[PDB]
């Protein structure tokens, strides 16, 4: 004879065994259905994703303020050493 | 061919006459007695209703014609009567506020290509490599918070997989397949003939008007004999010419 | 028509009245087996008498008030309704239909996250400028310059050029844009530009940072006031070359263009900064800011709230016109909101949503309000 | 780490943020307003996302014991609050245009007959009666605000034949077919009040007649989630969240320990030696030394015996899952969430 | 493994708690058969409960739903009159 | 060196639901034959402005569950995804830096 | 910013690519077919992003008004048809075998008495009826193709008890026991056309 | 009907998202390539 | 069904779990397909290689 399993089968036709009940440890084994059959319908990956750093530029060169006297002088109302990159962000992909 | 209908948001009304004279149902049944008005854009006296554009009337009459709801109150059919292709599962009714462009007084009509919004960060119009600079984006307008723009409230449905529902039925309730109206003009002593407009939101492509006209399309079988088959199509009214 | 009817089982009986009794027979004793049941039609057959009426009669009516009352803390509407001679009214199909203004307020934020530069990371600033003295006051600026150019004159940043061969210089107002730059990522130097934010545009990080257009092109500068007939906006171009260029040799390497703007973060909020102070300053280059908490505002589940209900000096009122004695009695004692919300859950299915009663029950989720903690799958490294 | 980081940032966004107040703090140089009813104010605070990290009880399945005390419907993952808000649009600014039915008992599945009736009804203005927010902010502070520009009334008619509607209008004028209903939750509501860390709620009832009497239910409010209804406007009430009072978002009923009932301070009810501890009903124990508790949680054997046949009839003839039909949204087994966890 | 300690506990939201005054719990008619045997018992009793509740560092309210019957009759003798009778019991009507 | 790639679009190919389309129905020159071997007079009798394939899948539902698929008929109703067809715009919980 | 990228990412894919072309654009450098029904041309034709950002009608429930009136079945995300197409294999090129069953209201449910009878049916080869695309391109133009290789009729038999079979037929081939059975869509179909 | 056959869905089929090839590449990243060019002809 | 099961033991299969195939073969009723039942388990696939 066969207990454990004829109450599985019991269980199964007087009720939802999708549901759970803690006072018998009630709770059916299943599976992921996705795991089981793999459907491999591929990803959205169409746009570009980017790590950037912190600051969104990464590497500048260091820059002077120069005014148009055409000839150029030095801007003594600008910092000597500004920090601008030229370009797009630095970027990474994943 | 196979039910995967997407375009029933696009009627705005039906009118239905026979004999060019004879509105149907007329007797003054609806809030607007001379014609389905379906949705209204515009709508002085308040019948719209569900919070979408669609009006009280047709709302009654499709909630009768599925599910004989609408006399005594309405309420969510039982699932089982409210299947695939019923009105009320299919029902979407929806809301936005966005600029109003009249009255928002700092409105700029700025079209796609001089927009910015994570400029430094996205491809320029193209789903191709980040270009730009870090810069304050110009584009949406907040709708939103304490310097929310002025704004103006659209709002619509969709009902896809259905098709809209007139029956031909004094009270628009199912009380019988051969309907209480069907039987009466049994005692018509003439012929008529029907007139119906529909209006519709134009499409930039060529469309079709569906129309099912409901009718009993029957076939009786007899088996005298071994080998034998015999058959007698009625299909009644609209009888048939194939 | 009518023997045909009867006939194709149009009209008439059903096939247990119309089918040989010795057939109807048979198919009760083996229907469990072997099913005919569908081989036969049995018509169904609408009454034609005593149901509706053949008169012109309304379906739906619309009843506005005779009277009202608009106070501080409430609104009160009277109707006179009438259930004609050879009518009656189901209660439960009547309704108070409601138009009005709602604002929901500065609070109202129906979406997780920020709409503006939500890419940006979030201490990152906008290209921008500040001021300091240590003395005199000096302009700094820190930031990128994507766009670029043939070359760079006193005239800005040449874009392009004529069929007379003579050169485009950007106009300023809205070039270069902050959107373009380089489409690849891959000899001699090259010159480029882009805008800049001036000082008195105080920093905010570009996470989160809208400015309204003051142009159709896009553009963003604050326009000047009492300017007549030609719209001037506050923008100045502003020229760099390397540090380490040889003095005699100076010539522009970067321009930007610089311009004040109506910065706003409507829906962000600064996280960190490292003092009380405000202004824009290279310190305030590494603020960091957070998209502000969601907060969805609608009204009530099934309008819960909107009429009074239980509430002894705002009683609702039935009355016949004759008496005025009022079929409706109230008691503080009594809850009709929650005595509706648990006849809806018996009734029928209460994870349904109907707009029509704003009828969407609130609920949590689960795994919000029980945290199921399994961990993750990062057994591959990203 | 991409799985690392997804689950971090939701464990922040919906459980971190919606920690008690007592959790956050204010950095220095952050001013806040005052008032703690205040969108700023709890838009501001700031909570320590390692409170609940992504090895927050690891291994395990356990809400945290602050959160337990929480409404939980007062989230931006309540879909039906959710839904509400998207209905009216993803603005502040509304003209909104929406039909709100009658639910009194007596009158709204009444038929009435022929004649004119005058029909009235009093409509709240208090945006935090009327509106529910995710947070639960003050909304009259917070800058909300309605009006009403037309309430009109719909009612529709069966298009009854008159010959058939004269008949029906004349039988129910008689009478004996008078109609009659009951209010569907049927119950006299009453609030006790329960002081901050108080354990001990003892009410009395003066002596009445309970013929007919049915029995109790209950459960805890808190008392800044509970509007009056006492008058046309409550000024005390500053909460916008869900009020369970009146829409069933009970959420602070594993709080109680147990009631026991006693007629003419003498008669204990049920006594009879009916339950396992039969001098009251205990709803769960701490200290459980015969063994009572039941269905691996506090909750005592009693107790769930007691719920399982008010709500089921199930018990007398074994314990088993009810039919989800008759479980419904607020049943008892429906919403039942033992729970365990070590430490 | 660190040395351990196991905490148990449940929610159950959603729900009030009932207790039916039906002798055995049972639902077996609205109107109990304790309800019915108060009519024989026939005597005004007082009643006192007293809950045990967990604190919690805010006030709070205790809500008791004493379920009884809460009826309206309705009576519409003529054009344009109608005549309503209410009746709760037991706890029969305040103001 | 710097050209950049874009996968090309899904596109999904199958037999219709139901295998509609696979058999003629409802056209003149195309009608189905049952009839008594000898005498062969055809009891099918079809007309264009009939539709058998529309009817058949409103019966499907009436008698039961089209989200259920049933491979012998290719019995899988056309579906879409509901937050596809109706944004629903919440935002993203993005409030950590990652 | 990973939960901004997978919303923008699933904005794009699922939606913005699915927008009317004249949403789109051919850049400069990119040669297409002039064909517009050819999967070339709609996996060619270029959507900027920003059409459907992740700010898009931000807080909205909200379908694009321009989707409104594209066909939403023809998606990636049709379950129905994404199950269709799998049950065939991942390839181009497949063997099949099906089970079609017979629809014709008049004799689908029809129970068939003791006798020989004529069957015929007709069946289509054109690629575009017989087969469904997510993508509604001209399957014909795009090189898709069928061939039969046999089609074999089934029939299943209860095994009746034969005086019991006997008794059943003789009553089934009197007239007042004749069966009948009604169209369940039960309607004449008319189209209208209604022009741009 | 049980019916077999030849199908070819055609070149247009693709039942996927993505690609089946170095999935992970930034999608502007070249292969370890060469090139010529003259402005005498070298590789690159 | 699209699967290298044969007709007679899907046949089978079906009369013996719900008393369905010999007046077509269709979904059973959803209650009477349980957990264990063949209908609710039955997982027909292909691929090419
Ligand atoms: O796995 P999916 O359905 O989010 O592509
Ligand atoms: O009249 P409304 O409901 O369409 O604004
Ligand atoms: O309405 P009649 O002209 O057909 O009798
Ligand atoms: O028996 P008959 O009339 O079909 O020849
Ligand atoms: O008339 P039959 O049954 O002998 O063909
Ligand atoms: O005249 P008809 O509508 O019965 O064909
Ligand atoms: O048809 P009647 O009785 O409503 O006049
Ligand atoms: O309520 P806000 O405008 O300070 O976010
Ligand atoms: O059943 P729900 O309202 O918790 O999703
Ligand atoms: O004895 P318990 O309370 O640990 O089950
Ligand atoms: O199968 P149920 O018992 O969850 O309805
Ligand atoms: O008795 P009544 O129907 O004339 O009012
Ligand atoms: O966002 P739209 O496309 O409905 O305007
Ligand atoms: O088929 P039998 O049992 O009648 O020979
Ligand atoms: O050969 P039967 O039809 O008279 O049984
Ligand atoms: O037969 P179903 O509706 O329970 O799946």
């Amino acid at each position: 004879r066969n207990t454990e399993l004829s109450y599985q089968l019991l269980l199964d036709s007087l009720g939802d065994r999708t549901r759970y009940f803690s006072m018998w440890n009630q709770a059916v084994d299943s599976y992921d259905p996705d795991v089981r059959i793999i459907e491999n319908h591929g990803v959205e990956d169409e746009l570009p994703n980017y790590c950037f750093p912190l600051d969104a530029v990464g590497r500048t060169d260091t820059y002077q303020g120069i005014k148009a006297n055409t000839t150029w002088t030095k801007d003594d109302s600008v910092n000597d050493a500004n920090e601008i990159g030229k370009g797009n962000p630095f970027a990474m992909e994943i | 061919l196979d039910g995967t209908f997407y375009l029933n948001h696009t009627f705005k009304k039906v009118s239905i006459t026979f004999d060019s004279s004879v509105s149907w149902p007329g007797n003054d049944r609806l809030l607007t007695p001379n014609e389905f008005e379906i949705k209204r854009t515009v709508d002085g006296e308040g019948y719209n209703v569900a919070q979408c554009n669609m009006t009280k009337d047709w709302f009654l009459v499709q909630m009768l014609a599925h599910y004989n709801i609408g006399y005594q109150g309405f309420y969510v059919p039982e699932g089982y009567k409210d299947r695939m292709y019923s009105f009320f599962r299919n029902f979407q009714p929806m809301s936005r506020q966005v600029v109003d462009e009249v009255n928002y007084k700092d409105y700029q009509a700025v079209t796609l290509a001089y927009q910015h919004n994570n400029s430094g960060f996205v491809g320029y119009l193209a789903p191709t490599m980040r270009q730009g600079q870090p810069y304050p984006a110009n584009y949406p307008y907040p709708l939103i918070g304490k310097s929310a723009v002025t704004s103006v409230t659209q709002k619509k449905f969709l009902c896809d997989r259905v098709m809209w529902r007139i029956p031909f039925s004094s009270n628009f309730m199912s009380m019988g397949a051969l309907t209480d109206l069907g039987q009466n003009m049994l005692y018509a002593n003439s012929a008529h003939a029907l007139d119906m407009n529909f209006e519709v939101d134009p499409m930039d492509e060529s469309t079709l008007l569906y129309v099912v006209f409901e009718v009993f399309d029957v076939v009786r079988v007899h088996q005298p004999h071994r080998g034998v088959i015999e058959a007698v199509y009625l299909r009644t009214p609209f009888s048939a010419g194939n | 028509m009518l023997p045909q009817w009867a006939y194709m089982h149009i009209a008439g009986q059903d096939a247990s009245e119309y089918l040989s009794p010795g057939l109807v027979q048979f198919a009760r004793a083996t229907d469990t087996y072997f099913s005919l049941g569908n081989k036969f039609r049995n018509p169904t057959v609408a009454p034609t008498h005593d149901v509706t009426t053949d008169r012109s009669q309304r379906l739906t009516l619309r009843f506005v008030p005779v009277d009202r009352e608009d106070n501080t803390y409430s609104y009160k509407v009277r109707y006179t309704l009438a259930v004609g001679d050879n009518r009656v009214l189901d209660m439960a199909s009547t309704y108070f239909d409601i138009r009005g203004v709602l604002d929901r307020g500065p609070s109202f934020k129906p979406y997780s996250g920020t709409a503006y530069n939500s890419l940006a990371p979030k201490g990152a600033p906008n290209t921008c400028q500040w001021t300091y003295k240590a003395a005199t006051e000096k302009t700094y600026t820190y930031g990128n310059a994507p766009v670029q150019g043939i070359n760079i004159t006193k005239d800005g940043i040449q874009l392009g050029t004529d069929t007379d061969d003579q050169p485009i210089y950007a106009d300023k107002t809205y070039q270069p844009e902050p959107q373009v730059g380089d489409a690849e990522w891959h000899g001699t130097d090259e010159k480029y530009g882009g805008r800049a934010l001036k000082p008195d545009t105080k920093m905010k990080p570009c996470y989160g940072s809208f400015a309204k257009p003051t142009n159709k092109e896009g553009g963003q500068a604050n326009v000047k006031t009492g300017t007549g007939t030609t719209k001037e906006y506050d923008i100045d171009m502003a020229f760099f070359d390397n540090r380490s260029a040889a003095a005699a040799g100076l010539a522009p390497e970067i321009v930007l263009y610089t311009e004040n703007v109506d910065l706003e973060t409507p829906d962000t909020h600064i996280v960190y900064k490292a003092g009380t102070d405000d202004s824009s300053s290279s310190i305030n280059l590494g603020q960091q800011a957070m998209p502000n908490r969601p907060n969805y505002i609608g009204f009530r589940d099934n309008f819960i709230g909107l009429m009074y209900y239980n509430s002894t000096g705002n009683m609702g009122v039935l009355a016949g016109q004759a008496s005025q004695l009022n079929a409706v009695v109230d008691l503080q004692d009594r809850n009709t909101e929650l005595s509706y919300q648990l006849l809806l859950d018996s009734l029928g299915d209460r994870t349904r949503y109907f707009s029509m009663w704003n009828q969407a029950v609130d609920s949590y989720d689960p795994d919000v309000r029980i945290i199921e903690n399994h961990g993750v799958e990062d057994e591959l490294p990203n | 780490n991409i799985q690392a980081n997804l689950w971090r940032n939701f464990l922040y966004a919906n459980v971190a943020l919606y920690l008690p107040d007592s959790y956050k703090y204010t950095p220095a140089n952050v001013t806040l307003p005052t008032n703690t009813n205040t969108y700023d104010y709890m838009n501001g605070r700031v909570v320590a996302p390692s409170l609940v990290d992504s090895y927050i009880n690891i291994g395990a399945r356990w809400s945290l014991d602050p959160m337990d005390n929480v409404n939980p419907f007062n989230h931006h993952r309540n879909a039906g609050l959710r839904y509400r808000s998207m209905l009216l649009g993803n603005g502040r600014y509304v003209p909104f245009h929406i039909q709100v039915p009658q639910k009194f008992f007596a009158i709204k599945s009444l038929l009435l007959l022929p004649g004119s009736y005058t029909y009235e009804w009093n409509f709240r203005k208090d945006v935090n009666m009327i509106l529910q927010s995710s947070l639960g902010n003050d909304l009259r502070t917070d800058g909300a605000s309605i009006s009403f520009t037309s309430i009109n009334l719909y009612a529709t008619f069966f298009p009854m034949a008159h010959n058939t509607a004269s008949t029906l209008e004349a039988m129910l004028r008689n009478d004996t077919n008078d109609q009659s209903f009951n209010d569907y939750l049927s119950a006299a509501n009453m609030l006790y009040p329960i002081p901050a860390n108080a354990t001990n709620v003892p009410i009395s009832i003066p002596s009445r007649n309970w013929a007919a009497f049915r029995g109790w239910s209950f459960t805890r409010l808190k008392t800044k989630e509970t509007p009056s209804l006492g008058s046309g406007f409550d000024p005390y009430f500053v909460y916008s969240g869900s009020i369970p009072y009146l829409d069933g978002t009970f959420y602070l009923n594993h709080t109680f320990k147990k009631v026991s009932i006693t007629f003419d301070s003498s008669v204990s009810w049920p006594g009879n030696d009916r339950l396992l501890t039969p001098n009251e009903f205990e709803i769960k124990r701490t200290v459980d030394g015969e063994g009572y508790n039941v269905a691996q949680c506090n909750m005592t054997k009693d107790w769930f015996l007691v719920q399982m046949l008010a709500h089921y009839n199930i018990g007398y003839q074994g314990f088993y899952v009810p039919e989800g039909y008759k479980d419904r949204m607020y049943s008892f087994f429906r919403n039942f969430q033992p729970m365990s966890r070590q430490v």
